[PDB]
DNA sequence: GCTTGACAAAAGTGTTAAATTGTGCTATACT
DNA sequence: AGCACAATTTAACACTTTTGTCAAGC
């Protein structure tokens, strides 16, 4: 608990801590929230807000006193936030009181209103590229599949159909051919068979692709995705890229990207970032998938070391991550700041121009509300059963 | 922490019923397992008494209490309350009932 | 299939005309009580706002008809009304049921059904009767078969009516109230008459 | 979707413009004065000629048609306004309906000769009726509208002084702020205190309703009832322990026989004696009754 | 934890004297749809002919008294909302306006 | 430091109860006993059972 | 066939309720979506607690308070407009609504 | 046994005032 | 939102008669 908490802090304790084993960028969860939130800008792009320095203030009272007088042991929050108008460009830097923020005990617990709770760490299999071939016994054929479930994202399937075909159902759609993706991805049938020569179901489906030209695939995708909608040509790239590459509404975690590259040896020697996807990723995906439903042992993608050809497990720890305490806290922080920014941008225009200050722009009420409703009102924020030191631990 | 019994205490607000929960008095719920059971035994009067004069009979409760205080034969079990409640409900569901 | 219901009505002296509803009943308020707790912010019973919606829509569309309005909004309000009625009877059956604060669904009259077993026979869980006592159990190896141990403190509370009666029979408590407070006092002869009772 | 269904319904008609307003209003004016002169001849005024009848009724019908027409055209604006008030208290379609009603009222009381846009004069009645019905039917406990306004000012000033003070201000500060008394503020808040449901589970394991923990403090003690009974019993015994006119006077003075206590007036009436004779009576009676001899059994019932 | 309540009414407890009651009057009111509702009123009690009955509509007495039927007018008419804000002469102007309008319409 | 037992009084608290017509009987007991009304209701703290 | 429900129950027939039987049941039609005063804290006329339809919440106590004796019953204060009686028929009576 | 005259407190009585509350009203344009 | 006004409610208070009280003697 100490370490999750301090990292979320980003305390210099943790600073040297993570630095002990590489960790070129020691970043606290709050720092992450800043970088993932800043800047703050109007849709017109006329004006710009930003944050900096999530800095903790000392606690408002001692732990004994906080417990006794029933004041939840917390501490203030100051942020070097800054606004600038994109139209002309002028700094609006404030050190904003983000709110009083609870502080972990030295026994790793928390006191809410004098009450003493315990947060729990919750087990979850991480988001990742997940493989399986349930044999259609009625067909007596292994049905290799994949469901790459990202955070804050959409689903997708590369399925080994009963036919020698592609199970390219994506985002809960019901079915696709890979060719529609490739030409939609800017790939000719030439480019596909070039990239996929040993790809038998690929060549078969490309014979049964029954559609030619990129934009044909783009419009078919668009209509089947928004059925009950007029197809438009610019939405070809201006929807999918938003769906799966515009990393503002489709973003598996950084650890997700890490798991991806590590499973695939794609981003071999660089730190993890850019939760948006790449056609590189999808094509290596398809290659490994087909080879898995091909008879294989390991395949080295161009730029990637060969990954041993095999399935995946939801049960095995290698997928089953662990959302920690600071993890859940950052989740709440993100959900609060979402609402707060979507009201800042609201006022962002309605606020008077060249007369506002981020102080005029700021509302910490929803965030503090979320904080309170998390510490209280949560089956993960539970009462420390202190019947003895043992069971307490 | 576990020992607890009860005869008579604070009746309900929604229903007419003296509060369950060992924090308050509370007590023990004679439900489905040993009903079907009592029927198996064949003894009916005890079950009827339980489900009427210990369950819902508003007047009958104080009646029986009086009778015990006076040392006299038990009154007869009155009509259940939740019964009539369900009846009114079925009525108000636009249902010719009688 | 059709002839089933056809013969049902035919045989019956009933009338399918009643299937449409025109005049709506209402539950007694006591079963939907607006009960109070200590301080002024009282308690309610889930149906009140249903009836409120119904009354509001009815009065609205009434005065609408009174005015004379474009039939479009008339039909709109009527649809709203029928939706309201359906929510009342069993909301969440059709469309999406009706809202409040607190992420949690609705409860029509249909949901107040005690048994209300639909498609699964769950545990039953009735009303939790009176006049018992619970405890952990222990052996009575000295005891006879027909017997049973008993915490004297417990039964002490049990036979309170019996004991009070039998003791006021004795010249030990002038009124019943004397008996009850004496029970609170537990004057050991209380245990004596407890024996006989 | 009834919402989107009505949305498609309402998108079916297109908008209009200035001269639209012009001619439609003038048409409706013509129709109203037409029906006016119609009811003028409704009372005995004339054997109305055929063409005059036909085109006057036509003018009526036409003003009515354009009446519905413009309303239809502006329903889109109705929705465009009402969209921004939901997510709070009252359902959306009802808001729609009441905005429709306010549309009705405004278009009724609209002038073109002021040469404005219809929407401008509309918006007043629009948001008026909207917020009106908002305060009307957003609480299962109805509240006066001025009460609503003062509550709204209260909450406004509250968020204000929150972000200003940085914390929740003091109630005394607030009462100081809106220039009323603190207890007044308290009463306002309480009236502005919404009820809670009894259909949630207090336990995190959800099996017991919240209403399954409410002690009925106005329920029956019952044993108290039989206590009251035996009270009466020993009572009547003691009443018979003394003379007749005594107990008669007592029951009459306490309503012990009728539930209605009589005065010395009624008592000396029925007995034919003076009040003060009755007062002598009562004096000796309560003397006699106030004996430990008599009250030994009786004291217990307190 | 204890949580008590109380319905906002008083509950006394007398004995049910079926023999001794306040004597009382009985009335018959008629409705619009000729319904007859009958209410035991006190002996010392005025019998107001008007009464909204169990029907739920208003019901008058069995007898004929007729103190005042309505003594009240409608609230407004959109006629009136125009009349207050527009002249009778304006009215006649638009009237003959539309007269010639429909004329130079179909009948030119 | 005082010993206690279930049902005993914990804290002497009281509030007004309001006003209702007394029973004639209770009124009689007050009269014979010279006992006031004290409409404030007795709402104290007693230790629960056991 | 006895709504008072005293000890004698041969059969229990169910059926679809006629609108008449509905309107035959209720003692009045509520016509105000109102519950209780915020301030005096009492029911409202034509509201969902109107004792005029439902009955008194207070044993033998007319709304205006013109009577509070059980000797008064089977009667109604024309001013209060509710029948002095026991205070549990509210548990029984039903209200109706004409659409 | 009991009544008398007188006596003040109290229950109404009624008017007036204050407060309370339902209702209506607003005119750049904005679908 | 806020103001205007309007009916509606109630409470406040000034006065009156009524009832309980006394002290009296008879
Ligand atoms: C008026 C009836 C209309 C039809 C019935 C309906 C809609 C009910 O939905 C099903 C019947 C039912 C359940 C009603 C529950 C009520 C009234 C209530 O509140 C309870 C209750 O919840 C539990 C009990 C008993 C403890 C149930 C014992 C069952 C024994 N069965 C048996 O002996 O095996 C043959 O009594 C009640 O009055
Ligand atoms: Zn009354």
């Amino acid at each position: 608990q100490t370490d999750s908490f301090e990292w979320l802090i980003g305390s210099p304790r943790w600073r040297e801590s993570a630095a002990e084993r590489g960790d070129v960028n020691p970043v606290g969860g709050l720092e992450e929230v800043l970088y993932e939130l800043s800047p703050i800008e109007d849709f017109s792009g006329s004006m710009s807000l930003s944050f900096s320095d999530p800095r903790f203030d000392d606690v408002k009272a001692p732990v004994d006193e906080c417990k006794d007088k029933d004041m939840t042991y917390a501490a203030p929050l100051f942020v070097t936030a800054e606004f600038i108008n994109n139209n002309t460009g002028e700094i609006k830097s404030q050190t904003v009181f983000m709110g009083d923020f609870p502080m972990m005990t030295e026994k790793g617990t928390f006191i809410i209103n004098g009450t003493e709770r315990v947060v729990v760490s919750q087990l979850v299999r991480s988001p990742g590229v997940y493989f399986d071939e349930t044999i259609d016994k009625s067909t007596d054929k292994t049905l290799h599949s994949v469901k790459v479930i990202p955070s804050r994202g959409a689903w997708l399937e590369f399925d080994v159909d009963k036919r020698d075909t592609v199970g390219v159902r994506i985002d809960r759609k019901r079915r696709q051919p890979v060719t529609v993706l490739l030409k939609a991805l800017g790939w000719t049938s030439e480019q596909i068979v070039e990239r996929f020569g040993f790809s038998e179901i690929m060549r078969s489906t490309l014979e049964k692709d029954n559609t030619v030209g990129t934009d044909e695939a783009l419009l078919d995708i668009y209509r089947k995705l928004r059925p009950g909608e007029p197809p438009t040509k610019e939405s070809a790239q201006t929807l999918l890229e938003n769906l799966f590459f515009k990393e503002k509404r489709y973003d598996l975690a950084r650890v997700g990207r890490y798991k991806v590259n590590k499973k695939l040896g794609l981003h071999v020697g660089e730190p993890i970032t850019s939760s948006t996807l790449t056609e590189e990723d999808v094509v290596a995906t398809i290659e490994y998938l087909v080879r898995l439903h091909e008879g294989q042992t390991t395949m080295t993608v161009p730029g990637g070391v060969e990954v041993p050809v095999e399935t995946d497990d939801i049960d095995h720890f290698g997928n089953r991550r662990l959302r920690t305490v600071g993890e859940l806290i950052q989740n709440q922080i993100r959900v609060g700041m979402s609402r707060m920014e979507r009201v800042v941008r609201e006022r962002m225009t309605t606020q008077d121009v060249e007369a506002i200050t981020p102080q005029t722009l700021i509302n910490i009420r929803p965030v503090v509300a979320a904080i309170k409703e998390f510490f209280g009102t949560s089956q993960l924020s539970q009462f420390m059963d202190q019947n003895n030191p043992l069971s307490g631990l | 922490d576990k020992i607890h019994a009860r005869s008579t205490g604070p009746y309900s607000m929604i229903t007419q019923q003296p509060l369950g929960g060992k924090a308050q008095f509370g007590g023990q719920r004679f439900g489905e397992m040993e009903c079907w059971a009592m029927q198996a035994y064949g003894a009916a009067y005890t079950l009827q008494e339980l489900l009427t004069i210990k369950s819902d009979d508003t007047v009958g409760r104080v009646k029986v209490y009086e009778a015990i205080v006076k040392g006299e034969n038990i009154p007869e079990p009155g009509i259940p309350e939740s019964f009539k409640v369900l009846l009114k409900e079925l009525q108000s569901l636009c249902l010719n009932v009688e | 299939k059709r002839l089933k219901v056809v013969a049902a009505f035919q045989q019956s002296g009933n009338s399918p005309m009643g299937m449409v509803l025109d005049a709506v009943p209402v539950i007694p308020p006591e079963l939907r009580p607006m009960v109070q707790l200590d301080g002024g912010r009282f308690a309610t019973s889930d149906l009140n706002d249903l009836y409120r919606r119904v009354i509001n829509r009815n009065n609205r569309l009434k005065r609408l008809i009174d005015l004379g309005a474009p039939e479009i909004i008339v039909n709109n309000e009527k649809r709203m009304l029928q939706e309201s009625v359906d929510a009342l009877f069993d909301n969440g059956r059709r469309g999406r049921p009706v809202t409040g604060p607190g992420n949690r669904p609705l409860k029509s009259l249909s949901d107040l059904l005690k048994g209300k077993q639909g498609r699964f026979r769950q545990n039953l869980l009735g009303k939790r009767v009176d006049y018992s006592g619970r405890s952990v159990i222990v052996v009575g190896p000295q005891l006879k078969l027909h017997q049973c141990g008993l915490p004297k403190l417990m039964a002490l509370e049990l036979f309170k009516p019996f004991v009070m009666k039998r003791l006021v029979d004795l010249n030990h408590a002038q009124n019943i109230k004397s008996a009850k407070r004496m029970v609170e006092r537990q004057r050991p002869q209380v245990w004596d008459v407890l024996e006989e009772v | 979707d009834s919402v989107r269904a009505y949305l498609k319904q309402i998108g079916k008609v297109a908008l209009l413009n200035a001269e639209e307003e012009v001619e439609l209003a003038k048409r409706i004016e013509a129709g109203l004065y037409a029906t006016q002169l119609m009811t003028e001849l409704s009372e005995r005024g004339e054997k109305l000629p055929a063409a005059q009848r036909r085109d006057m009724m036509w003018i009526c019908r036409d003003g009515d048609r354009a009446k519905n027409h413009l309303l239809e055209a502006n329903l889109r604006l109705v929705v465009s306004l009402a969209k921004r008030y939901t997510g709070r208290g009252m359902a959306f379609l009802d808001l729609i309906q009441e905005g429709n009603l306010g549309l009705i009222r405004a278009v009724e009381k609209f002038d073109y000769t002021k040469g404005y846009k219809f929407s401008t004069y509309a918006t007043w009645w629009i948001r008026q009726a909207i917020t009106r019905a908002m305060a009307d039917q957003a609480r299962t406990i109805r509240i006066p509208v001025h009460m609503v306004e003062v509550i709204n000012k209260l909450g406004r000033i509250q968020r204000e002084l929150l972000q200003d003070l940085g914390r929740e201000p003091t109630p005394e500060e607030l009462a100081k702020e809106m220039d009323i008394t603190p207890e007044k503020v308290l009463e306002i808040q309480q009236y502005a205190r919404e009820p809670i449901s009894l259909d949630q589970t207090i336990g995190d394991e959800g099996d017991s309703q919240l209403g399954d923990f409410i002690e009925d403090s106005e329920a029956v003690v019952a044993v108290d009832a039989v206590s009251f009974t035996l009270l009466q019993d020993q009572l009547q015994s003691v009443l018979d322990t003394l003379s007749e006119r005594e107990a008669g006077v007592v029951r009459l003075r306490f309503g012990l026989t009728d539930g209605q206590p009589r005065t010395l007036d009624e008592i000396g009436q029925v007995y034919g004696v003076t009040r003060e004779r009755i007062r002598q009576i009562e004096s000796k009676t309560m003397s006699k009754l106030r004996h430990p001899s008599r009250s030994q059994v009786l004291r217990d019932y307190l | 934890r204890v949580l008590r309540g109380s319905r906002l009414g008083a509950v006394s407890y007398e004995t049910d004297r079926n023999h001794d009651l306040a004597p009382r009057q009985i009335a018959r009111y008629r409705t619009d749809n000729g319904e007859e509702f009958e209410v035991p009123f006190a002996d010392d009690a005025e019998i107001p002919g008007t009464w909204l009955c169990r029907n739920g509509m208003e019901g008058t007495l069995i007898e004929g008294d007729l103190p005042e039927p309505k003594k009240v007018k409608p609230p407004r008419t959109h006629w009136d909302m125009l009349l207050e804000r527009r002249s009778i002469e304006e009215l006649e102007e638009l009237l003959k306006e539309r007269l010639e309008l429909i004329r130079s319409r179909r009948r030119g | 430091g005082a010993e206690v037992r279930d049902g005993d009084i914990l804290v002497g608290k009281v509030t007004p109860k309001g006003e209702t017509e007394l029973t004639p009987e209770e009124r009689l007991l007050r009269a014979i006993f010279g006992e006031k009304a004290r409409e404030v209701r007795d709402t104290s703290l007693k230790v629960p059972h056991g | 066939g006895a709504m008072l429900d005293v000890n004698f129950f041969d059969e229990l027939r169910i059926g679809l309720a006629t609108a008449e039987d509905i309107r035959q049941w209720s003692y009045g039609e509520v016509k105000k979506p109102e519950t209780i005063n915020y301030r005096t804290l009492k029911p409202e006329k034509d509201g969902l607690f109107c004792e005029k339809i439902f009955g008194p919440t207070r044993d033998w106590e007319c709304y205006c308070g013109k009577y509070k004796r059980v000797r008064f019953k089977g009667i109604i204060c024309e001013r209060c407009g509710v029948e002095v009686t026991r205070a549990k028929v509210r548990r029984e009576r039903m209200g109706h609504i004409e659409l």
